[PDB]
């Protein structure tokens, strides 16, 4: 990234990103009408668009539960934002999966990242992402979860939910290239699930404890493997200033200042 | 009638430098010269007038003692304070002195301070300061500080604490409280008087000195016109007179200064002229003509020069200029030109001793311009450079080692050095706020000149002034008397309109012309029309102007309602407050830039809009960005964090990187740009509170949270994400550096050890004070707890525990947070509020109750934040859950008042029944038509709920009557929750039945002796839930209690309330009585409209039949409710500013009709009573309350002993409280009901005995002090229900009207549960012991399950099945009722065995013991019992009996109000026993001293006597408890003492 204005000009842009939250798109097509329902809240999902980026890629843990006597549907119930680092293709989540005593009562239903652009297919990157988590987590079962791909498509944010089956699981565990086209991704690999929204319940969000979640400026900071507590709360801005405090702390001090100053004598105070 | 004026063409645009007098007359010898390029004019120095025949310096031996004191070192004083010191001592009448600047006007003030001061002169002591204060206006910040240190050095003799006025609201209120003498400039006054921080004093305001008030010129004019005039109106207006002195500059308008300062012409108006300055000035003057500025500057340097050179071997020289660099600039310029002149030593010949002294002081010197000068003649001085570099110039100019000062204003205004001769270099100024070079103001080239001549050594004053040929001839007027003083009111008309609206000064037009009148402006457009844009035509027309009054008042109401500060009709021309104008009068923003505020402030601005629109404000209209500053504007857009949107070409973003780079601390080079970064951060610290203020209104969480960080980050200097430790000014900046780069969260320091945080820094040498300072950053720990109230309201505890170390000297008196309750999304704020934390109250939990609704779509959480109001990333966050809320299930509807026929007497059955309701009302009220069908033609239990005044009582007297039917000996008990309301109903039923029917009617009091022989014999039984308690506790002994038949129980809505547990117990005790006694003993209820009614009558035994819950809708009389909120937090002032709110409210509902206004407190009622009276009075509509004449008030007047309430009601005003007598409480009352006296204001405590309805009903700030808790506490819903239902008056009133003004915090909860009917909880699970042991004894509870049993039968076990989660319930399941039930009573046992109050065999049995018998049979607190059987040894004597008895739980509600400590200290030093470590706020050691004042009848208040009867109330049977425990112990000495 240039990293001198063009960081000036996506934050000028992202302070528009409340204006698509009034304009999505669900794509109800072929969706294989056997599988599971998904409905996600929409306060939660017009925060997640607001404090996104329209480049770098952000991306949640989703956690849910079913309905009373309606086990076929699951309700979105909470989204969790975890120390993070994305490039405009890909998220650099860490190995740890949440944990905290909330969570406990829902069961993890996959996760939610944005996309710069709309394109028709599941990336190979995203699929990997999911096989590789789902491998190292037991509790990912393969058939409740999915991936959410929120595309910032021209004054709109259009939705569309995938499935990974076992031939995309067994590619995504045995690949290793993070190239844009690895070997042995075929369109067999994922399929659609039924999403839509809902204004009948809340779901809420779970950010870092004793930090913030977007590390893309502090991105030395950020391992893989780091370790994370969580915590009751609402998540801050892509462009926050606890999120980029290099702009805000490499300055300097004052010294032998307001010699030559002005003369004016604040009368009112 | 009104016409619109064109406000900013009648203002003056040169404003301070406009011109009035066309023309400049100058002296005799005033020659000019046209030298070169320039025209020197001369004007000499003016011969003193000779002394009069009779006029003398008299000595400082001659003015009054007390006075004397002031004067130290002072042997005779000046020709001005000699001439005017009678005035300025012996008199209050209003002065306007005239006199030159450096005369001694500060002296002539001190004159008047001491007439004040003498006025107090406490003879056995020194002075009363706490009687007084003195607000002394002077215009400059520095000028101020420097009065502040001058008069306390002259005045520390008599302790009187001088202080300048600064800081927060809340610190200049407590320094106003703290101190006497009040130096500030206008604006500040100004301000405090518009936020109304001071009105808690202005009454002890005795006296006000408007210094310097030539200011009334300048563009700071209208503020001394507003603090004049608002004055003046409330001195004309409350009469509380406060005495004016105007020391002014010797220029003309005088005549009409002193009219406008109301100022007697003969008396209080003198002048003396330029020819009385003390020490003459020839004052010369220097013009410069050329036309290119840079020719006018190098001869600018060349005649400053030129005159440095001619005083060069001769006298001091002290040169002005404008900027802090240009000081040494033209220092070292000067300098430089004399040494190339060969010009140097003059200044410095061999002066040995002077010389070497400069050139030690500058080799010792730290400041280095300063240095390169110093070993010369030469020096600079200005606040930009070191405080004692500043003072050492000083000093050395005072020891005239220093030959030529170069300085700004700031010297000659805050620092008193006059050198021989002045220099003013230019006089041209960069004034952003103007935006471009202006010339300097009369002000301060007035203060510039007056250090011309030095009076001890200077013998004449030489003021040389080189300014440019157009300008030279402003100067000359205002310095040859010739600046007539003009009114720019014109400029901010509008603002000070709003001031006065928002204060309540001027409601409608007529009020504000009134005030216009007064204004300056008024008298100069009276006496020159034309200069004001009026003609003589209009002033002919209208002589005293009335017509063009109020067309400026059309005008500037017209603005004010285009930008929406204020609701204006054209129709009436009434004002109506708005909030907008609320904070704008408050922070003196502009109507242009409030207006631009609301039009663009929206809850979805990010930080970066929120730059922009503070950059938009019209307060930098003015400032237009200059190319010559753009490349460096360029650079700091580069390095400033947040992004501009604009363009660096605009003003905006000019402003915006200026802030951005002042925040950041960059250092700029450009010293225009520098002027610009000082305004504008300057004026963004009220700017951007305003905005704050505005957005936590509307209730945004995202941008009020901005907004507040960014007010703070200002203040700070310093971005939120730096290391939280800068704010401590006192660290090192390398050290809170390498803390920064060591980046982790500041908690992280919290949890180690002083040693291990310096480690984690590596600086080991300051990790204890590190330590030290991490530990006294502040910090709250909150504990939530939350209980259902309703299905749409929660109410939530919320207790603040402090968790850091208080320290005077960065924290302070107090400590300011505020509280925000906000939704899931964290985007509305459901509930913001204040919170102060006194040092006083610091290391102890607080408790914050409030009420905030819950939505149809249940959110997982709220979240509750505790962010301070001063300090960065002081921030607590709690997040309260709703994962195992269970709401109560929604409460059925009302019973529809059926409209049925108006139900006619004839109805009823008994002609003797009827002869008592016939005269009174030929129908009854709807409600009880509809009942009277279930109350005298059924049977069963029944309840009514209709709402307070809807003649509940008359079912009640319907049941009365069918039990006589069933049979005439029957027995009803009326059970009352209040004593003072049993004696009413008992007056009522006795004139009712026992005179008409013949039917015995008892009341019961606290005697059980007596009171079971009147249930025996009387018929209907008058009784409290204790005093019936008491008697029911032994039921089963008891047949009287048992062969009942009828129990009325009036207003069991009070069950929830303090003392409801009893009437709860008894009342179900009654219903099991009932069932086991083969005989129902048929329950009547009445109550306010319930909510859940429906499980009271399932408790009660009634049926779904016989329950009448009706809507607060359904009174016979409409209500009309009006909720005023006042955001006012602190408590006094809340309750001053309502005062005009009543009268204005009066006015407006009910003008003819009867008015009752309850008052928190005992005292609150007179200073209510005669504040209404002084308002009616102001206006002139006197004595209008008093509906009669005075000649029927003297029968009655002469029956009161106060003689203050003897003057209300002769005006037309009463007063009741507790502390007068019931035969002055009745005759008041008998005023009040007859209609003589209209207005009747009324204790809180009184809201339940009162045998009056009212039109009107007036509730004031429903909270009162708990000084237990030194705490306001609410008004119980109870009681306040109870107030509005007083304003019942069914036949007079059509309507019945009734205003709360309540703090906007209580607002949203009074509008909630006013309208709706009531839910009613239990609260017996705490105060459980008491009944449970009673039980215990009566055998009534044998074994545990037995206890269960019992418990079955409370009404608080059917509320654990519909509103669990209220008692800590966590399910409605059978397993979750009966667990919770064992625990409850296990508790309650476990407890009571301790007490040794009960004995438990096998875990499952209760027996009794001999304290729980004694307990239950005098009706003592098991805890109190427990406490006196270990206390109470077989060697205590009466004066340790007594405080035993002191210690007895029964005294926990002795009230302790403010201003109750004090003299209780006083009473604890006469009373025959001395008190151990006595601490006044414990009702204890009160008691004790009221129970040792009682015995020794000593005088007492009258709100003592009242809690000293209520203490000797129960005093006789703790004495009796005492004897018999010690009977029971076996102590024959104790039970005698006893």
């Amino acid at each position: 990234f240039s990293s001198k204005t063009e960081w000036r000009v996506r934050a000028i842009s992202a302070a528009n990103l409340h204006l698509r939250t009034n304009h999505i798109y669900v794509s109800s097509d072929d969706i294989k009408e056997t599988g599971y329902t998904y409905i996600l809240p929409k306060n939660v999902l017009k925060k997640f668009i607001c404090i996104s980026d329209l480049r770098a890629q952000i991306a949640g843990y989703l956690y849910g539960v079913s309905p009373p006597d309606n086990p076929q549907v699951k309700e979105i119930r909470c989204i969790v934002m975890v120390p993070q680092w994305g490039t405009h293709q890909t998220v650099h989540l860490p190995g740890q999966l949440p944990q905290h005593e909330y969570l406990k009562e829902m069961e993890p239903l996959g996760w939610i990242h944005t996309q710069p652009n709309e394109s028709p297919q599941l990336s190979p990157q995203d699929v990997t992402t999911h096989a590789k988590i789902m491998a190292d987590n037991p509790s990912w079962d393969g058939e409740k979860t999915i991936i959410i791909t929120c595309s910032f498509t021209p004054g709109s944010c259009t939705l569309t939910a995938y499935k990974l089956t076992p031939s995309g699981y067994e590619w995504g565990r045995q690949n290793t290239d993070k190239g844009n086209n690895p070997k042995g991704y075929l369109p067999s690999h994922y399929e659609r699930v039924q999403m839509l929204l809902s204004d009948r319940f809340l779901g809420f969000f779970m950010v870092p404890a004793q930090s913030s979640w977007n590390y893309n400026f502090m991105g030395v900071r950020h391992d893989p493997n780091m370790k994370y507590e969580l915590q009751l709360a609402n998540p801050k801005e892509f462009y926050h200033e606890v999120h980029r405090p290099s702009h805000f702390l490499n300055f300097a001090l004052l010294q032998e200042g307001e010699v030559y100053s002005a003369d004016r004598e604040d009368l009112y105070a | 009638p009104r016409q619109v004026l064109d406000l900013e063409d009648l203002v003056f645009t040169q404003g301070s430098h406009f011109m009035a007098n066309k023309r400049c007359q100058l002296p005799d010898g005033s020659f000019r010269r046209q030298r070169k390029g320039y025209e020197e004019v001369h004007v000499p120095a003016l011969k003193p007038k000779p002394f009069g025949s009779e006029e003398q310096l008299l000595p400082v031996e001659k003015l009054p003692k007390y006075a004397q004191a002031g004067f130290e070192g002072f042997k005779t004083l000046n020709r001005i304070q000699s001439k005017l010191y009678r005035a300025a001592l012996e008199t209050d009448e209003n002065l306007l002195l005239c006199a030159p600047t450096g005369a001694g006007k500060t002296n002539v003030a001190l004159m008047c301070m001491l007439r004040e001061i003498g006025k107090h002169i406490n003879m056995d002591g020194t002075i009363n300061v706490d009687d007084f204060k003195i607000i002394y206006i002077a215009p400059m910040r520095s000028l101020v500080q420097e009065m502040v240190g001058s008069f306390g050095k002259r005045l520390a003799t008599y302790g009187i604490t001088v202080a300048e006025l600064t800081g927060d609201h809340q610190l200049c209120k407590e320094e106003i409280s703290a101190t006497q003498i009040i130096v500030c400039t206008p604006e500040k006054w100004d301000i405090i008087t518009r936020k109304g921080g001071e009105r808690t004093y202005t009454q002890l305001v005795r006296l006000i000195i408007l210094d310097e008030i030539h200011l009334l010129h300048d563009d700071r004019g209208p503020v001394l016109e507003a603090l004049v005039a608002r004055a003046i109106r409330n001195i004309e207006m409350t009469q509380e007179d406060v005495r004016l002195i105007g020391l002014s500059a010797t220029l003309p308008n005088y005549e009409d200064v002193a009219t406008f300062l109301r100022v007697d012409p003969a008396k209080g108006l003198f002048y003396f002229d330029n020819s009385f300055r003390p020490v003459p000035l020839e004052q010369t003057y220097v013009g410069i003509t050329e036309k290119k500025a840079i020719k006018r500057f190098q001869i600018m340097n060349e005649i400053v020069y030129e005159k440095i050179m001619e005083h060069a071997g001769k006298n001091q020289v002290l040169v002005f200029v404008h900027s802090r660099k240009e000081t040494g600039k033209t220092a070292r310029a000067i300098r430089d030109m004399c040494l190339e002149k060969d010009t140097l030593g003059l200044f410095l010949r061999e002066g040995s001793a002077s010389t070497e002294v400069l050139r030690t002081e500058a080799e010792q010197c730290k400041n280095l311009e300063l240095k390169d000068l110093l070993p010369y003649g030469f020096a600079i001085h200005h606040a930009g450079m070191t405080r004692v570099d500043r003072t050492l110039v000083e000093d050395l100019f005072a020891d005239k080692h220093i030959q030529v000062l170069v300085s700004t204003a700031t010297l000659a205004w805050g620092v008193n050095l006059p050198a021989h001769t002045v220099i003013i270099k230019g006089t041209q100024v960069y004034s952003p706020e103007k935006g471009r070079w202006t010339e300097l103001g009369a002000l301060d080239i007035l203060q510039m000149l007056g250090r011309a001549g030095r009076p001890q050594y200077d013998t004449k004053g030489e003021g040389i002034l080189i300014t440019s040929h157009g300008e030279l001839q402003y100067y000359l007027s205002l310095l040859n008397q010739q600046l007539p003083i003009e009114s720019q009111m014109v400029s901010k008309l509008p603002d000070m309109l709003n001031a006065e609206i928002v204060l309540g000064n001027v409601q409608n037009a007529k009020d504000a012309v009134n005030w216009l009148g007064y204004a300056y402006l008024y008298i100069r457009m009276l006496r020159s029309p034309t200069l004001y844009g009026i003609s003589h035509d209009d002033l002919k027309g209208d002589p005293l102007l009335d017509q063009r009054r109020l067309d400026l008042v059309h005008t500037a109401a017209l603005m004010l309602d285009k930008n929406n500060l204020v609701k204006y009709d054209k129709k009436t021309g009434n004002f109506q407050v708005t909030e907008l104008g609320r904070i704008a009068s408050h922070y003196y923003i502009t109507n242009d830039t409030v207006q631009t505020y609301n039009q663009l402030l929206k809850p979805t601005l990010s930080e970066i809009e929120l730059f922009r629109v503070f950059s938009l404000s019209s307060e930098f209209k003015n400032i237009t960005v200059r190319e010559e500053e753009k490349l460096e504007l360029q650079k700091l857009l580069e390095r400033v964090p947040i992004p501009v949107k604009e363009s660096i070409e605009e003003p905006s973003a000019k402003i915006n990187v200026l802030l951005q780079a002042f925040i950041s601390q960059l250092k700029l080079e450009g010293f225009a740009l520098m002027a610009d970064m000082v305004y504008v951060t300057q004026s963004a610290g009220r700017l951007m509170r305003a905005i704050f203020e505005i957005v936590l209104n509307r209730g945004w969480a995202q941008l009020t949270d901005k907004t507040l960080n960014l007010c703070k980050m200002i203040d700070k200097r310093m971005w939120q994400s730096m290391c939280p430790l800068r704010q401590f000014r006192k660290l090192p900046e390398e050290v809170v550096k390498k803390i920064e780069k060591k980046n982790f969260p500041f908690e992280r320091l919290y949890d180690l050890n002083h040693n291990e945080i310096g480690e984690l820094i590596r600086m080991p040498k300051m990790g204890k004070t590190i330590h030290k300072y991490v530990h006294l950053f502040p910090k709250l720990e909150l504990s939530v707890h939350l209980q259902p109230i309703t299905r749409s309201t929660l109410k939530v505890e919320l207790t603040i525990t402090p968790d850091f170390q208080w320290d005077e000297k960065v924290h302070g008196s107090s400590e300011a947070f505020w509280i925000l309750v906000e939704d899931v999304d964290s985007e509305v704020i459901l509930h913001h509020e204040y919170f102060l934390l006194k040092a006083k109250y610091a290391q102890d939990e607080h408790l914050i109750t409030f009420f905030v609704p819950v939505f149809e779509p249940l959110p997982p959480q709220y979240f509750i934040r505790v962010v301070s109001d001063r300090w960065l990333s002081c921030e607590t966050q709690l997040p309260v859950s709703f994962r195992h809320l269970i709401l109560p299930e929604k409460y059925p509807p009302p019973t529809e008042l059926l409209d049925l026929q108006p139900l006619p007497v004839s109805a009823l059955r008994n002609s003797a029944f009827e002869s008592l309701y016939q005269d009174k009302f030929p129908f009854f009220n709807p409600i009880q038509t509809q009942v009277f069908n279930t109350v005298y033609n059924s049977d069963d239990n029944v309840f009514v709920g209709a709402p307070t005044g809807s003649g509940k009582t008359i079912c009640a007297e319907f049941a009365i009557l069918r039990m006589l039917l069933q049979s005439s000996e029957g027995r009803c008990v009326y059970i009352t929750p209040m004593e003072a309301l049993a004696e009413q109903v008992y007056m009522d039923w006795y004139e009712k039945f026992q005179d008409r029917l013949n039917k015995k009617v008892v009341l019961l009091t606290g005697e059980t002796s007596t009171d079971l022989k009147l249930l025996g014999k009387g018929n209907i039984i008058i009784s409290t839930p204790e005093k019936w308690d008491i008697l029911s506790r032994r039921w089963k002994q008891r047949k009287n209690v048992q062969n009942i038949n009828l129990f009325v129980v009036d207003e069991v809505h009070l069950i929830g309330g303090e003392n409801g547990p009893v009437l709860e117990v008894i009342c179900s005790r009654m219903r099991y009585i009932s069932s086991q006694i083969e005989r129902p003993i048929r329950i009547v209820a009445l109550s306010s409209s319930l909510s859940n009614a429906k499980d009271v009558a399932h408790w009660l035994g009634c049926s779904a039949t016989s329950t009448f819950n009706f809507h607060p809708n359904v009174r016979p009389v409409p209500l009309e409710l009006h909720i005023q909120g006042f955001n006012i937090s602190h408590t006094q002032t809340r309750l001053l500013s309502m005062a005009k709110p009543v009268y204005h409210a009066i006015t407006k509902h009910s003008p003819k009709k009867p008015v009752i206004v309850f008052v928190p407190s005992r005292k609150q009622t007179r200073l209510t009573a005669i504040d209404i009276l002084t308002t009616c009075a102001a206006d002139i509509q006197r004595q209008r309350f008093l509906h009669c004449t005075e000649k029927d008030l003297i029968p009655y007047l002469e029956k009161l002993s106060d003689s203050t309430l003897k003057e209300t009601l002769l005006n037309g005003v009463g007063y009741l409280h507790e502390g007068l007598s019931p035969m002055e409480r009745r005759l008041v009352e008998q005023l009040f009901s007859s209609g003589a006296i209209q207005v009747v204001v009324a204790s809180r405590s009184l809201c339940w005995g009162m045998n009056v309805a009212a039109h009107l009903v007036i509730i004031m700030d429903t909270q009162y002090y708990n000084g237990k808790i030194h705490a306001y506490v609410d008004y119980p819903i109870y009681d306040v229900l109870q107030m509005v239902g007083h304003a019942n008056r069914p036949l007079q009133d059509d309507e019945g009207r009734c205003v709360i003004m309540c703090q906007g915090s209580k607002k949203d909860f009074f509008k909630k549960f006013l309208y709706e009917p009531l839910p009613v909880e239990s609260h017996l699970d705490h105060c459980m012991h008491d009944h449970f042991n009673a039980e215990i004894v009566t055998k009534t509870i044998e074994n545990k399950q037995d206890a269960v049993d019992y418990l079955t039968w409370t009404f608080l076990y059917r509320r654990m099945t519909q509103n669990p989660n209220y008692y800590n319930l966590q399910g409605i399941s059978h397993r979750h009722l009966s667990d919770h039930l064992s625990e409850l009573v296990e508790q309650t046992l476990s407890d009571l065995e301790q007490s040794k109050c009960i004995s438990i065999e096998d875990e499952m049995d209760v027996a009794p013991l001999n304290l729980g018998m004694i307990a239950a049979y005098y009706y003592i607190n098991y805890t109190t019992i427990e406490l006196f059987s270990m206390s109470l040894n077989a060697k205590t004597k009466v004066r340790g009996l007594i405080e035993i008895i002191s210690n007895a739980a029964e005294y926990e509600n002795i009230p302790i109000r403010h201003h109750e400590d004090n003299l209780l200290r006083q009473l604890a030093q006469k009373v025959p026993h001395k008190l151990n470590n006595p601490k006044f706020n414990d009702p204890h050691v009160k008691t004790n001293l009221l129970l040792q004042a009682h015995l020794s009848r000593m005088q007492l208040s009258a709100e003592l006597q009242s809690d000293t009867e209520e203490i000797l109330s129960k005093a006789i049977r703790l004495i009796q408890a005492c004897v018999d425990v010690l009977s029971s112990n076996g102590w024959l000495s104790p039970a005698l003492a006893a």
